């Protein structure tokens, strides 16, 4: 009743005593007079307010959330917000501020969320945040920052989330965040960063997510060894060329690590030790990788892709470290003699295409009851032991293409839905009577065993 | 062509928004349509990207406003909020 | 070679007589096997590196109406990659309305053998399927795909 | 005896008084010992010399070229080269210097060529080059530089050629080379450069080649407007996203401009005006380009590729600005109604594949006597006027594929070596009876008018 | 495997040189073989690159030694050397036209 | 489909009977016409953008012995691009010895129709051609790429 709405806005009762006022998107300048001292929420988004120099309302002591996003603010006067004793959330995105207000924000002691994203902010006055003892989330996303405002951040010990993404920061010095001991998330993506101090993250005792994606990083960000609580790390799309030995020793809780779209050439054998929370590891094109990585500590990988390197041999015991592996892909390597993948009991897809494999034996794929696909395309495979596919019940797809198979070929297997044999050249002895029913996609080396023979799609060219 | 949308379809609705705006893919019907809004709605957070700003769904158990996909800012009444996730029981102090 | 495509609304008219049957091509990214499912239209931007899986009931058939590859924002993924995603996320089958981006055909050409089938469809049949889907309002349908 | 080769070196007469001495790759230290005072060239490359003094020779009055490349030098003493009065060329690449010697190089007044590449140089003492009044070429290629040594370069007014490539320079401030008024070539490729002062090249009055390739450039390097003598500019493989409206007004002598492998989205219509020396222009993927660029001043293009944008129409007069054009490629655009390419008299290859062309008329390709190839694949291309192929003598290849034909195709062209018609759905009028004798490969929409015939020559399917 | 070469063939000789060295493709006569040398020889200039350092043929008219493909450092006797190119007649100013 | 390959050393031999004959495949990048020329081996790094053209008298046939695509540096150009270059630079035909890089076949597969023919050749025959070309020697030879049978 006595609370009441300003002209054109939509209001709502917040509880028995307070008022939720929405005045967004009715082009305005400075709204009042006659807004209720009992207003707890005030949306002034998407208007034309270029100055709230000629009011404001320092009487709104119950105001929890104030939205001024999407106006034309270029300047915030020292006392713009004096009197807002209950102010929890302050939204200022998408205006045209060029610096963070020097004083207007000091001592807003209840303030927990501050949005300054999408302005033209090139400067953070060193004490502009002085007094923000409750500040938990700070968004400076999409401005014109060129450097980390180290002094100004000193006094944000309670800060839990921050973005500085989409700015132009090119360097992070040691201790740049040294006092943000509560920080959980930090976003620095889409900046211009070519250099990290060796301690630039020292101080961030609580950090769990760290986002360096899309920068110009030159080398692996060693400063992470200190971030013990890290769960999510991103540095994809940089120009990092190697991942060192013991890269992640400091970060045992890592669940996700993104580093694709980096010209990574080498990785340390130890790089991924002790990552019990890691569930997938994929390394494409790490062309100078010679050895197979050690995975002690890292037993819960259910997918492991390591393509395009120069691994010639697997340790005999490799599956000891792969108890839960479901997908293995060592495509485009230098593998000749391969061991028994039997301990890899949960394996259900294998890809060894483009290696230097010549002989598969009884052991190699034995007792892999869950194994659905096996691709061995483009090897030197001459001799497949006759029982080698015997213990492979789930086996649906089998690609033996382009290797020097022949007399003799393939049986005791039979559950197939897909078979590729194309490119096998001493296999004119292409007898292939459909003993095994299940097949719905064949590829035969010679055109003839397609028509020479229930949708049996066949290749190459049925005559 | 729609409000702050600078590229259209009948089938797909909006295809590119104005600079500082966000694109939401609204699913009606059999339909999935592009919409451009200045701030994202409740299920979502704003996610500024250089090529395309995008409203992204807040998927953190019992959260009603997040900062990012992983980090809640306000848990539903009356759960306890600790380090951006939502619990029944507040370990150590929320 | 080619694809027949039944369009059965979960309604229910004897003269409207199973209202659309249309023709399309099979795409070499995929296999050639049949499929069946509810019809779901998805925005081409949905099939992008960072989008929210809508987590539909697996088994649906998605229709994607491509846009001018010349006026439109640079695509987040290859069209092959998009075809893969739609399946990994939701279903065999994937239907691409190629009217506005004819060249799609030669992009969805080279094989990578996808368990789910992908079927291209242009000008005049496609024009009617979309006639059927500004919304018109419902809509609500079941699609069968099979070869002669 | 007096002319004298040290024990294991190979020597040679230089002129009739002087001696060319090649020691080089016999692991050594200070020695050689018995070096002829008449030695003009001394190669001590690829040895194990880690330290100089006992400096066997400050008596080599006639030494013009001294090679110490590929040793283990970490330090050069102040007087390492005193006495080398004729020293023109000094090679120190591929050692382990961490700074340019503070003094050892000062006042080598005959010195014209200095190699300091492939060291570990992180620091250039501000006076290290003091006195190098003849220095013409300086190589600091492949070291650990993080900044331009502005002071130390102040005193190199005679320098004509320089590399700083393969370092870690991330920024160039205004006036960084302000006194190198003789510089002709400058290489900065493969650094780490994200920022250029608006006047970082002010001073380089004679610069003709400039190489910013492989850096992290954010925006078009405006500081070039001052480089009036520029002939060769490279900034390919950066992250520049647009080329502005009068990008090259300052540089009318440009012959070569490399900017590929940049995510370039827009170019100013005026960008390439007044480049009479430009011979080729290629813009692939500048997707927000709407208009066809203006080429006033720029009449000598013999090749122009502008693919993957949104150009819908060419000005009627476009060939007025293309008198010497030989190759035109406007692939993947939005072209519908196209004008006469007759004024483009020297044209000998055309590519308009993937446009929105429907109608070819008799002007369009008329009087193009040198025209060998014409590709019109993947258009809307329904009609072809009487013989918009009559006046095309040289025409060897014609690709009309994935078109909207046939309601009357053509054979008023007769010399062909290649024809593609594939992908046309109403060309049931597929009655083609071969008045094309010379032709060596074909693509017919259907196998049936293909292979209907029978020195010998293919077709498909 | 050859002197400073870290990757070999019989047919192709050297395929990758040690870090700071240059690769020259030496032809003789049917053969073309990879060779690694610390500095390039007379026809050539050194051209350092992050992936592969490479000896490059100095192509420019009457030049005996260049700095880069474009810029001559010593013209043949007795031509005049001005701004890195070689002339018979020295425009505007020992044979080093300046 | 397939390619006959004559190898005639420029050393007098009425008895050195039809001296060497070998077999190979035709690419698909190329056109399948025959060709003839002196035999010249070129390093795979030669066919790189845009190394120094040796400026041989056009009409020679180049033999390129590919290397392990796994031990060897990331290649400067696609193998198709390389095949093009070799011809633009003079070669009447291009011969790729693919013993060590079997997968080349599927890279030199998609057509771009090259006036010059390119012919792939593995283990058996190739081994003898290099037996020839290797020191012992750069032995002058003349090659006929006799079209199919
Ligand atoms: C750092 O944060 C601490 C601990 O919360 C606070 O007491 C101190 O004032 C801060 N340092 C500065 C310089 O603001
Ligand atoms: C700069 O260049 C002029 C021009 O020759 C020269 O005389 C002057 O001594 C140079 N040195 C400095 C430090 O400016
Ligand atoms: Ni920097």
């Amino acid at each position: 009743g006595p609370r009441g709405c300003p002209t054109h806005c939509h209001c709502e009762p917040d509880g028995r005593m307070l008022l939720r006022v929405d005045c967004s998107d009715l082009g305005l300048s400075e709204l009042p007079s006659n807004l209720s001292v009992f207003t707890s929420y005030l949306d002034l988004s998407m208007n034309n307010i270029s100055q709230l120099l000629p009011n404001p309302l320092p009487s709104l002591r119950f105001l929890e959330e104030l939205r001024l996003a999407g106006n034309a603010l270029t300047y915030i006067p020292k006392g713009a917000f004096t009197g807002l004793y209950s102010l929890k959330v302050l939204m200022l995105q998408n205006n045209q501020l060029r610096h963070v207000p020097t004083e207007a924000l000091q001592n807003l002691r209840s303030l927990q969320s501050l949005r300054l994203d999408a302005n033209h902010i090139s400067y953070v006055p060193p004490s502009c945040f002085s007094g923000l003892h409750s500040l938990r989330h700070l968004w400076l996303d999409d401005n014109a920052l060129t450097e980390i405002p180290v002094q100004a951040f000193r006094s944000l010990s309670a800060l839990q989330a921050m973005t500085l993404a989409l700015n132009k920061i090119h360097h992070i010095p040691d201790y740049a965040f040294g006092n943000l001991s509560s920080l959980v998330v930090l976003h620095l993506h889409n900046n211009r960063i070519h250099s990290l101090g060796k301690k630039c993250f020292d101080g961030l005792h609580s950090l769990e997510t760290l986002d360096l994606n899309y920068n110009n990083l030159d080398e692996f960000p060693t400063a992470i060894r200190t971030l013990s609580n890290l769960k999510e790390l991103g540095f994809h799309s940089n120009n990092i060329r190697s991942i060192p030995e013991k890269a992640f020793v400091g970060n045992p809780s890592l669940i996700t690590i993104h580093f694709y779209d980096n010209p990574i050439q080498f990785v340390g054998r130890s790089a991924f030790q002790h990552l019990p929370e890691l569930r997938t590891l994929t390394l494409n094109g790490a062309s100078q990788i010679t050895e197979f990585p050690d995975l002690t500590g890292t037993a819960n990988l259910e997918s492991l892709t390591l393509t395009g390197a120069q691994i010639s041999s697997l340790p005999q015991t490799v599956c000891n470290q792969l108890p839960n592996l479901q997908v293995l892909d060592l495509s485009y390597n230098l593998l000749e003699d391969l061991p028994s993948f039997s301990v890899c009991q949960k394996l259900q897809k294998i890809d060894l295409r483009h290696n230097e494999i010549y002989e598969i034996k009884v052991d190699t794929f034995q007792q892999l009851l869950s194994l659905r696909s096996l691709n061995l395309a483009w090897n030197k495979i001459a001799i497949i032991h006759p029982n080698a596919f015997s213990t492979l019940p789930s086996l649906i797809k089998l690609d033996l293409s382009s290797n020097l198979l022949s007399s003799f070929p393939i049986t005791g297997l039979h559950g197939l839905t897909h078979l590729k044999l194309t490119g096998n050249h001493a296999l004119q002895s292409l007898i292939s009577s459909e003993n095994f029913p299940e097949l719905k996609v064949i590829e035969m080396p010679y055109a003839y065993q397609c028509c020479a023979f229930h949708s049996v799609q066949c290749s190459p060219s049925p005559g | 062509c729609a409000k702050g949308c600078e590229l259209c379809s009948e089938v797909n609705g909006c295809l590119k928004c104005s600079p500082k705006l966000f694109i939401l893919l609204e699913r009606n019907d059999i339909r999935q349509v592009g919409v451009c809004l200045p701030s994202c709605p409740p299920g979502y957070f704003d996610a500024r990207n250089p090529d395309m700003n995008k409203c992204i769904k807040c998927k953190i158990e019992h959260c009603e406003a997040c900062f990012s996909h992983n980090f809640c800012t306000k848990c539903k009444e009356g759960l306890y909020l600790h380090k951006g996730r939502c619990y029944p029981a507040c370990p150590e102090g929320c | 070679q080619k694809a027949i495509i039944r369009v059965i609304p979960l309604k229910m008219d004897p003269t409207g007589k199973l209202n659309l049957t249309l023709e399309g091509v099979f795409a070499g990214v995929a296999e050639i096997t049949p499929a069946e499912g509810k019809l779901m239209q998805s925005h081409p931007l949905y099939l992008c590196n960072a989008s929210d899986d809508d987590n539909l009931e697996p088994g649906f058939i998605s229709i994607v109406k491509l846009e001018s590859p010349r006026r439109a924002p640079r695509p987040c993924l290859s069209l092959a990659s998009k075809a893969r995603m739609a399946g990994e996320r939701g279903a065999s089958a994937v239907l691409f309305d190629i009217t506005e981006d004819r060249a799609a055909a030669e992009q969805l050409q080279q094989p990578l053998g996808l368990t789910w089938p992908v079927v291209l469809i242009w000008g005049n049949d496609a024009e009617k399927l979309m006639e059927f889907v500004y919304k018109n309002q419902k809509a609500h349908v079941r699609i069968e795909l099979k070869e002669p």
